[PDB]
């Protein structure tokens, strides 16, 4: 159980408590929670690439402090 | 009145217009016309389609155009078409002699921003102005120029990162998206249906702004509470690209303010 940072393109930065098991459905789950984005206009990005919703967390080794990217559709 | 850029109109009626009732929301929203109109006067309604966003852009590019930018008026830019085309002949599949057409269109974009920044009046850039947002075949081949510019940039992007040059951090982003991982997947999947079935994505307003060399300054109404109220596309450009304000509701359409 451990955190990490989700920027945007603006350059506003979203925390989120996480835990390695953590689908990435689920982590899209917890950024509309906070931030009232729908998880099905989400995108997140890490080390370049696009994450994939039945992966888990410990599936693209995301550590602490990690630090991933939302890059959003249009509804 | 064919226009497609509404006769403007004073911008605290167009909300009181827009927005009654009591409601969370509402009050959000007037809460940011009054901050738009703290700067800006009166408003300019921009058709409601899928070209939105280069409406808006091009529309305020265009009708505060003092003197042509050199991007513009650099005559290799005619013969891009040729030279994408003959390199990458995937462009091909570019939704409206591919090759003539896209060059009728920068050379319409060209002409037109030369007249216009030609002009002493502002009421002579105005109806200019007015009188080339009819709806009519000349506007939407403009935006098919823009979007010929879009694709440009990202190919030059995509270029200089593969060989591990500067590249602005938004192209990065823009690349890794499943459905745009390279130039022709963002042309199939985005570019094509931009003004079609969608507009642009918010990374895709970076793309706007790095292809017209125009920094975008965005009242985002509906983040009214938060630090991006305003949102100016790219977060950090160079100093001398002029800049057009506009106002949105959301991130499907935009507006024109006007006065400051």
């Amino acid at each position: 159980g451990m955190q990490i940072f989700v920027k945007t393109l603006t350059g506003k930065t979203i925390t989120l408590e996480v835990e390695p098991s953590d689908t990435i459905e689920n982590v899209k789950a917890k950024i509309q929670d906070k931030e009232g984005i729908p998880p099905d206009q989400q995108r997140l990005i890490f080390a370049g690439k696009q994450l994939e919703d039945g992966r888990t967390l410990s599936d693209y080794n995301i550590q602490k402090e990690s630090t991933l990217h939302l890059v959003l559709r249009l509804r | 009145p064919r226009l497609s850029v509404a006769p403007e109109m004073d911008i605290m009626d167009y909300c009181k217009k827009e927005w009654r009732g009591n409601t969370q929301k509402a009050t959000c929203m007037k809460m940011g016309y009054e901050e738009v109109s703290q700067k800006f006067t009166s408003i300019r309604r921009v058709r409601g389609d899928n070209y939105s966003a280069l409406r808006a852009t091009l529309f305020q590019a265009m009708s505060q155009a003092v003197g042509l930018p050199p991007w513009l008026q650099d005559p290799e830019l005619m013969l891009l078409p040729e030279k994408l085309i003959s390199k990458y002949n995937w462009i091909k599949q570019w939704k409206l002699d591919l090759v003539d057409k896209i060059k009728e269109s920068l050379t319409l974009l060209r002409k037109k921003w030369a007249g216009l920044a030609e002009m002493r009046t502002a009421e002579a850039r105005q109806i200019a102005c007015d009188e080339l947002f009819t709806n009519e075949a000349e506007e939407y081949s403009l935006y098919e120029a823009v979007k010929f510019l879009m694709l440009n940039r990202a190919i030059e992007l995509y270029n200089d990162k593969e060989k591990g040059k500067e590249v602005p951090f938004f192209s990065v982003l823009l690349f890794a998206r499943d459905t745009s991982n390279d130039p022709g997947q963002l042309l199939r999947n985005h570019l094509n249906q931009v003004g079609h079935t969608g507009g642009l994505e918010q990374v895709e307003m970076f793309l706007l702004a790095y292809a017209v060399r125009h920094t975008i300054q965005v009242y985002r109404l509906s983040k009214y509470n938060t630090e991006e109220f305003i949102t100016v596309y790219p977060t950090d450009p160079p100093k001398d690209w002029p800049v057009v304000t506009l106002i949105a509701e959301d991130d499907r359409h935009y507006n024109i303010p006007v006065r400051v």
